[PDB]
RNA sequence: AUAGGUUUGGUCCUAGCCUUUCUAUUAGCUCUUAGUAAGAUUACACAUGCAAGCAUCCCCGUUCCAGUGAGUUCACCCUCUAAAUC
């Protein structure tokens, strides 16, 4: 079947394409500061500490799962017409039993008409935040997510901040989460700011979105210009496996394209700007020969 | 009357501001007057009472061209620690309590508008499992009464008592009776 | 019948535990005999007015 | 400065640094050790450094010490069932003794995490009450709800003075 | 501008030192009065000078006229300069506990933005030196001259990270909570690296101060500690 | 603890005096039909019984 | 509130609590509704009591609890 | 559930034997000084039933809680003598010893 | 504390401020003060509509069931709240009051028609 | 405590007292509005009016709530086991 985002193979290629820069991953945070500690270590001990930091970064860079938009909840439990007109405002009942997953937690609404129905997704999230507050999440939607403030955030090249705020505020399968993430990805593609997301956990999701929407040209060009040729070839391979019935896949199979030939075949078959891909690849090869 | 009221940030890029303050914060040269070596733990409520300035106005009140606005990000940055991102308490800079509250509100508004950079942490997911198959969020099978349109229990509806029982009640409560009530309206009267 | 929310919770628990039965949850009231309020109570357990 | 050699032993951080939480069976721990003799060195250190930590993590276990009563050091644990556990500690370092006692009679990390999760349930985040027990005092502290009249006066229509 | 108090000479600036007979100018140096005393009459002044970039000193001047004492003290101070090593040019390299005569000075290295929470004379001397973040507590007799001497001695006898690396022949690696588990190597020996590690001291035999432990455990309750103050 | 013996004596004496001065049914449940009140206590009966 | 030793107010000695009048049909319907509601609530209460007792029994002599006890004893040995 | 006595198993030194079939035992526990954060010994006296009167002053004994107190102050019984005074047997090797010296060598057996 | 007789009951303890009520659903001894000692807090109830026009009710259903199975009684407002939630059948008085309101509004509409 | 003033003809040391900070009560002088919280000094004496009824009679409740701080290691944990709810 078609690979899922969480498959071992796709996860491995996305992890290798993301990269791991310890300086960017553990950049100094602006927060309450304490006096630093110091240790005397040998070369072996320093290497041990470096590998432990690499493991910590690997844990930090764990990609969030990519989920499909949740179906709206429209379910009625009861219709007690006797209660119609006896109340002016709806009652929201939340079951706050502690040891229950929040997606298995019963939340219901008794409307003024007497209808006992299941709470909508937005109401469910609001109630869960009210009674089980999560750090970083606000009961009322923050104004930063309005598209004007989002343009401002993008203009300041703070896309990672926007994605972190989105992850803190919205559930992965919510409409707002998907919309904000897609808008950020669109801005990144339109302004060639892919390097902002490298060495972060959102790069895999961005690459997945670009591949699924067949708009990997800009990312491929950026990778070629940054001499990450292996990443570009792996991106072409991921495009082929995600679209095995596409012209690029059959072209690579027919011409037996490996390595750079895969990129050339993709540029000739299914590239919206294949000419610039060819130009950049030729420039990269010429520079490689000169070096 | 300040010509920078509509666009406060302009004042911070003017040559008058550079001459007055240079590169140091607007509060750098201010000093509170008080008794003792330990100052009071709060600043004065306000430097302006009934449109009259006090003898030693704070850094904000001493310059009428300095406007506390969420768009004047450069001014607001001077009252936030660049190394920890925390707003200085009022005694730190000597700003009066009113101006300190206004500065805090403006800084929060600028941060909420994406105009002021602040540390946003990376948080973990709320739930460990994202399945939406449970009945709490899925569709519960309708009960037979719901399908048939009947009330959940038969006694939710009014059933007219037999005449014999009504006569028995009338005998039981001789002289202490109201008018008998018939079946209620089927729907809520509009 | 069970109350609406309790019925829904019972059905959800059954579906979570793998049970796919379509039988409605039902409350047995055969063991609940509603005795008329005017039935004689136990006079042996009743108290007595104290002398004052 | 702080009195005595190794004053760090008399700080709550060091006392809490111990990793030995005895099972409920243990009631008494006797420590027979010798003040002199190289082979007992670790035992002496075990008395000097780790007995305070063990007692701190096990306040109800009776720990008693005995000096120069036997040719070799040893530990004896008395259990509630009446069983006795003898641990020879001659030639062993203090860290080795700690690891051995933790292995044979110490609660594993799984039980400790289970206990911590059990403690977590007592403080329900949804409950409202004094800050000593609850995150929030009133629902008025929740955004979107009607705020406290102390900070924001209620509309005249919602006040009994102007409803009467 | 007033000094530490309205009627106090301490903390008042005397301007740059005069050009010396050697022919050297000192326009980048600032002078601050630390003490003025009547000698029974003449005037004895203790002053400190510094350029704000690690070079600082202090001197005593005695004269019948106060201005002559100021000039003498300043001119002698510029010729007895210390150099003070600064970690990242804002703080000290490590905590320093010293006792000069009966005056005890405990100084603590602090992160950026912490400010100067120190005795007012220590604040002035730090500003002259260029130290921007440090904590200091003075105990015993508060004698200005002894305080200055002990401060300068302790600040001049601090070991830098490079010196420690050369002495131990090992990498000095800094761990910052804000930077996560990233190891930041701040100093490496100029010579070869020793291959055997430092002994993993299970419990070091360090001399702890009861005030620091009490503060860490929360048993310190002083109404005067951690009070809000103006920027220093 | 300093014993409280007077309490013991009082409880025993009250128990004995309540067991020996029991009001009888003829006294407790007599009724004055003109006012419909209990002469023993003076409390009037509920209206619905009159 | 008053204790049993406090005298009754002199303004209430002649107080007669007149019972409220009765609407026969509503009275009968309400009586039946109360009977049915109390029956249902008693059934729910018995089921909740049974669940509580079952949980106590499963905590003390449950099969999982006994397996855990045996495992702990074997580990100790 | 097995006893109403708080202290179930305790180890102490016998300090008195003048009562018939009853040993007065001194039990030491470690109590943390709240200010100094140092552990000091806190002493408590217990009366233990000694049916055979085999306890001598100075020996280290183990006491087990009685199911119920047999007297006002007797809530325990002598389970065993851990160390007989001057007649200690090394638990590790099982050989008699006088202080830190073996009276009978372990190798002899 | 030992009370003469009594029983556990799940009820509403009133908190908040003047003209701003709020309720804590608590299982407590019936003889204890309304806002005094309780055995366990079983939920909350905000009777004032919020910015979304909703009255928020939180119910610890597991603990409510546990305490009902332990012999705890219920105050009438709690029976009405649980009936509204659908946890219990609708209390008879809610139905009766709804019918009374229906008849009263029918009388008002008939008055309007007569005029 | 980031400390400061004060002993001597003068220096250093030791040592007390006081100053600077934050609360609460009372007193002087002064005092515009709105919301909220809190509110005899006295276990001294109390005019007056209320603070416990319900209910087909029996019972039940008035042993609760509310008040005070005189006295003062009856409050907490374990064992056992009355009364009470289911
Ligand atoms: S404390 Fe919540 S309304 Fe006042
Ligand atoms: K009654
Ligand atoms: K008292
Ligand atoms: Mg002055
Ligand atoms: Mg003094
Ligand atoms: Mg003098
Ligand atoms: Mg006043
Ligand atoms: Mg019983
Ligand atoms: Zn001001």
């Amino acid at each position: 079947k078609k690979p899922t985002f969480m498959d071992e193979e796709v996860q491995s290629i996305l992890t290798k394409m993301t990269g791991l820069n310890l300086q960017k991953t553990f950049k100094p945070a602006i927060q309450e500061l304490k006096p630093p500690t110091y240790k005397l270590m040998t070369q072996a001990q320093l290497e041990e500490a470096t590998r432990q930091a690499v493991e910590a970064a690997k844990v930090r860079l764990k990609m969030p799962p990519v989920l499909e938009e949740r179906v709206p909840i429209n379910d009625v439990l009861a219709e007690d017409k006797i209660l119609e007109g006896t109340e002016t405002t709806k009652y929201v009942f939340t079951d706050i039993s502690y040891s229950i997953p929040h997606r298995e937690r019963f939340i219901v609404v008794r409307e003024p008409s007497g209808t006992l129905r299941k709470a909508s997704w937005e109401e469910r999230d609001r109630m869960i935040q009210v009674y089980f507050p999560k750090e970083g999440r606000k009961i009322l939607t923050p104004i930063i997510f309005k598209e004007e403030n989002l343009r401002t955030m993008y203009s300041q090249d703070r896309h990672v901040d926007v994605l972190n705020l989105c992850f803190a505020q919205f559930e992965p399968d919510s409409t707002e989460y998907i919309k904000v993430h897609h808008k950020t990805y669109e801005d990144i593609d339109k302004r060639g700011k892919y390097d902002l997301l490298r060495s972060t956990r959102y790069f895999g999701g961005m690459v997945w979105y670009f591949v699924n929407n067949k708009k990997i040209d800009g990312l491929l060009i950026d990778q070629i210009q940054r001499d990450l040729i292996d990443d570009a070839t792996n991106l072409v391979q991921l495009y082929h496996v995600l679209h095995p019935d596409g012209q690029s896949a059959q072209g690579a199979k027919d011409q037996a394209a490996e390595g750079i030939n895969l990129i050339k075949v993709f540029a000739k078959t299914e590239a919206q700007k294949g000419a610039y891909i060819e130009l950049t690849l030729q420039t990269y090869q010429e520079a490689l020969s000169r070096h | 009357i300040s010509p920078y009221k509509d666009e406060p940030w302009k004042y911070l890029e003017s040559e008058e501001y550079q001459e007055r303050y240079g590169s140091r914060p607007v509060w750098a040269d201010y000093r509170r007057n008080h008794k003792g070596g330990v100052p009071p733990q709060r600043t004065r409520k306000t430097c302006i009472r009934r449109n009259k300035v006090v003898g030693n106005p704070c850094p904000i009140c001493r310059d009428h061209k300095l406007h506390v606005d969420f768009r004047n990000v450069k001014l607001l940055e001077q009252f936030v620690c660049a190394h920890t991102g925390i707003i200085f308490y009022a005694p730190y800079t000597g700003v009066c309590v009113k101006q300190h509250k206004r500065l805090t509100q403006a800084i929060q508004k600028a941060r909420d508008h994406g105009l002021l950079i602040y540390h946003i942490p990376q948080v973990e997911p709320r739930d460990l499992d994202f399945s939406t198959s449970h009945g709490a969020v899925s569709a519960t099978p309708p009960a037979p009464t719901l399908v048939s349109g009947d009330p959940w229990y038969p006694w939710y509806n009014w059933k007219q008592p037999p005449e014999r029982e009504l006569s028995r009640l009338r005998r039981l409560y001789q002289g202490h009776l109201q008018e008998e009530s018939g079946p209620p309206p089927e729907s809520m009267p509009k | 019948p069970y109350p609406p929310l309790l019925r829904a919770m019972i059905i959800a628990e059954r579906q979570k535990n793998g049970d796919t039965s379509t039988e409605e949850p039902m409350l047995n009231v055969q063991r609940i005999r509603m005795e008329p309020w005017d039935y004689p109570a136990k006079q042996e357990d009743k108290g007595r007015a104290k002398g004052t | 400065p702080m009195k005595g050699r190794f004053p760090i032993r008399r700080t709550l951080q060091y006392l809490s640094q111990g990793n030995v939480v005895f099972k409920d069976s243990v009631k008494v721990m006797t420590v027979n050790y010798n003040t002199h003799g190289e082979l007992g060195e670790g035992a002496r250190k075990f008395v000097f450094f780790n007995i305070p930590q063990i007692q701190y993590k096990n306040p109800w276990v009776q720990i008693m010490m005995f000096k120069n009563m036997t040719p070799s050091p040893f530990l004896r644990f008395y259990l509630d069932s009446g069983e006795q556990v003898l641990v020879d500690v001659e030639t062993k370092s203090n860290k080795e003794i700690m690891e051995h006692i933790r292995k044979i009679l110490g609660k594993n990390e799984e039980t400790l995490r289970e206990e911590e999760e059990e403690k977590k349930q007592l403080s329900h985040p949804a409950n409202f009450g004094p800050r000593k027990y609850c995150l929030r005092e009133c629902i008025c502290e929740v955004e979107g709800q009607v705020p406290c009249p102390s900070l924001v006066p209620l509309p005249k229509e919602m006040r009994g003075k102007y409803k009467a | 501008e007033r000094g530490w108090s309205g009627n106090s000479w301490g903390g008042i600036s005397l301007g740059p030192p005069d050009p010396g007979p050697c022919g050297e100018t000192y326009e980048d140096f600032d002078t601050r009065i630390l003490e003025v005393r009547n000698v029974f009459k003449s005037i004895r002044v203790l002053v400190a000078v510094g350029n704000g970039k690690g070079a600082a000193g202090f001197s005593i001047g005695k004269a019948t006229d106060r201005m002559d004492a100021f000039r003498k003290a300043k001119n002698r101070a510029v010729h007895h300069l210390h150099y003070i090593e600064r970690y990242e040019d804002h703080t000290i390299f490590h905590d320093i506990s010293l006792r000069f005569k009966r005056t005890h000075i405990k100084m603590k290295k602090q992160p950026k933005g912490y400010g100067l929470r120190c005795h007012r004379a220590i604040i002035t001397i730090c500003r002259l030196i260029g130290i921007k973040d440090m904590y200091a507590k003075v105990s015993g007799s508060i004698n200005m001259l002894s305080l200055t001497q002990g401060l300068f001695r302790g600040l001049s006898r601090q070991e830098t990270h490079q010196q420690l690396a050369d002495k131990k022949g090992l990498h000095v690696v800094e761990i910052r909570e804000e930077c996560g588990p990233l190891p930041i190597v701040v100093a490496s020996p100029r010579g070869p690296l020793r291959k055997d590690p430092e002994p993993e001291d299970e419990v070091p035999d360090v001399k702890l101060d009861w005030e620091d432990v009490k503060t860490a455990q929360g048993m310190k309750r002083s109404v005067w500690s951690n009070l809000k103050r103006a920027a220093t | 603890v300093r014993p409280r013996l007077i309490a013991e004596l009082a409880r025993r004496v009250r128990a004995l005096r309540e067991q020996l001065n029991r009001p009888r049914d003829s006294q407790l449940y007599a009724v004055d039909y003109e006012t419909l009140t209990r002469p023993f206590s003076g409390r009037r009966l509920p209206v619905r019984a009159w | 509130r008053k204790t049993r030793h406090d005298p009754l107010a002199k303004s209430k000695i002649e107080r007669v609590n007149m019972p409220p009048a009765v609407d026969p049909a509503e009275f009968f319907v309400l009586m039946e509704r109360y009977q049915h509601y109390r029956q249902t609530v008693r059934a729910l209460r018995m089921e909740f009591v049974s669940e509580v007792q079952r949980k106590v029994h499963e905590a003390r002599a449950g099969v999982l609890a006994e397996r855990k006890a045996l495992k702990d004893a074997a580990e100790h040995r | 559930v097995r006893s109403s006595v708080h202290a179930r198993w305790i180890v102490g030194k016998v300090i008195g034997t003048k009562m018939q079939k009853t040993a007065k035992v001194r039990v030491t526990r470690l109590v943390l000084d709240p200010y100094l954060l140092k552990y000091f010994n806190k002493r408590k006296t217990y009366f233990a039933h000694d049916a055979l009167q085999q306890c001598t002053v100075g020996d280290i004994v183990l006491l087990r809680a009685l199911p119920v107190p047999r007297a006002k102050h007797v809530k325990h019984e002598l389970a065993e003598i851990v160390f007989k005074v001057g007649k200690v047997i090394d638990p590790v090797t099982g050989k008699p010893c006088a202080g830190t010296t073996y009276l009978e060598s372990p190798l002899s057996s | 504390k030992a009370y003469r007789g009594g029983h556990l009951t799940i009820r509403l303890a009133l908190g908040g401020c003047t003209n701003r009520p709020f309720y804590r659903i608590v299982a407590a001894h019936n003889k204890c003060p309304r806002d005094g000692r309780f055995v366990e807090q079983l939920g909350s109830y905000d009777p004032l509509p919020n910015s979304h026009g909703e009255k928020l009710v939180a119910l610890n259903l597991d603990r409510i069931r546990h305490w009902i199975g332990c012999g705890a009684h219920l105050s009438k407002p709690m029976e009405k709240l649980l009936g509204l939630a659908g946890f219990f059948p609708l209390h008879p008085m809610m139905i009766t009051n709804a019918e009374r309101l229906r008849r009263k509004r029918a009388r008002e509409v008939l008055l309007a028609s007569q005029k």
